[PDB]
């Protein structure tokens, strides 16, 4: 019913993204509701370097598994060096809706 | 009845005034995209045709 984000030819599970600055275990039942009876993957990666699968299995190999959590971190470390790091994020993830400024 | 001269005594300046009452306590932008068109019909421009 809601769209998820990749797809695996050979497990036919959906993939779901979801990215995190907040604690894991925020989004890992903050993505759950409204999605279930389905066969869709959960994976949550962040800009930390934590990481939540479905029931602990990680599809996604070692080496590539610690190489995107070094570029979020990466992505974590030049949003903490370049002087806006956190703060304003934390407002827009949870605030998507319709606005219209018109 | 009939009205006679129906057309030129209207005005969009009181058309206006109608969307803007009848669309009260509705959201900003709402009420806004509403009223476009009674100002340019109150600025309007009409070409005079062939000649």
């Amino acid at each position: 019913k809601f769209l998820p984000d990749l797809y695996d030819y050979k497990e036919n599970r959906f993939i779901e993204i979801g990215v995190t600055r907040r604690e894991v275990h925020t989004y890992y039942l903050e993505k759950a509701n409204k999605i279930k009876s389905e066969k869709t993957h959960i994976h949550i990666f962040s800009f930390t370097g934590e990481e939540m699968a479905t029931k602990a299995d990680y599809t996604l190999d070692e080496e590539s598994r610690a190489r995107i959590k070094t570029r979020l971190f990466t992505i974590r470390q030049e949003m903490a060096s370049r002087g806006l790091w956190d703060s304003f994020r934390q407002s827009e993830r949870g605030e998507e809706t319709i606005e219209e400024r018109f | 009845g009939d009205n006679t001269k129906w057309n030129e005594n209207q005005n969009p300046r009181m058309f206006l005034a109608m969307i803007t009452y009848i669309t009260r306590n509705q959201p900003e932008w709402f009420r806004n995209v509403l009223s476009i068109a009674p100002i340019m019909f109150s600025n309007k421009m009409a070409r005079l045709g062939k000649g």
